[PDB]
């Protein structure tokens, strides 16, 4: 999830907005 | 901002600020 792409690992903006609605 | 490890309130914030008026959902345990 979220928190495996963007907390344990680096985040990147392309993840990020695959949670925008 | 984005790039880098963003954990609890500060990924938070970051999704607020990149989706915007979109909005976006959190959800921890997925």
């Amino acid at each position: 999830g979220i928190v495996e792409q963007c907390c344990t690992s680096i985040c990147s903006l392309y993840q990020l907005e695959n949670y925008c609605n | 901002f984005v790039n880098q490890h963003l954990c609890g309130s500060h990924l938070v914030e970051a999704l607020y600020l990149v989706c915007g008026e979109r909005g976006f959902f959190y959800t921890p345990k997925a």
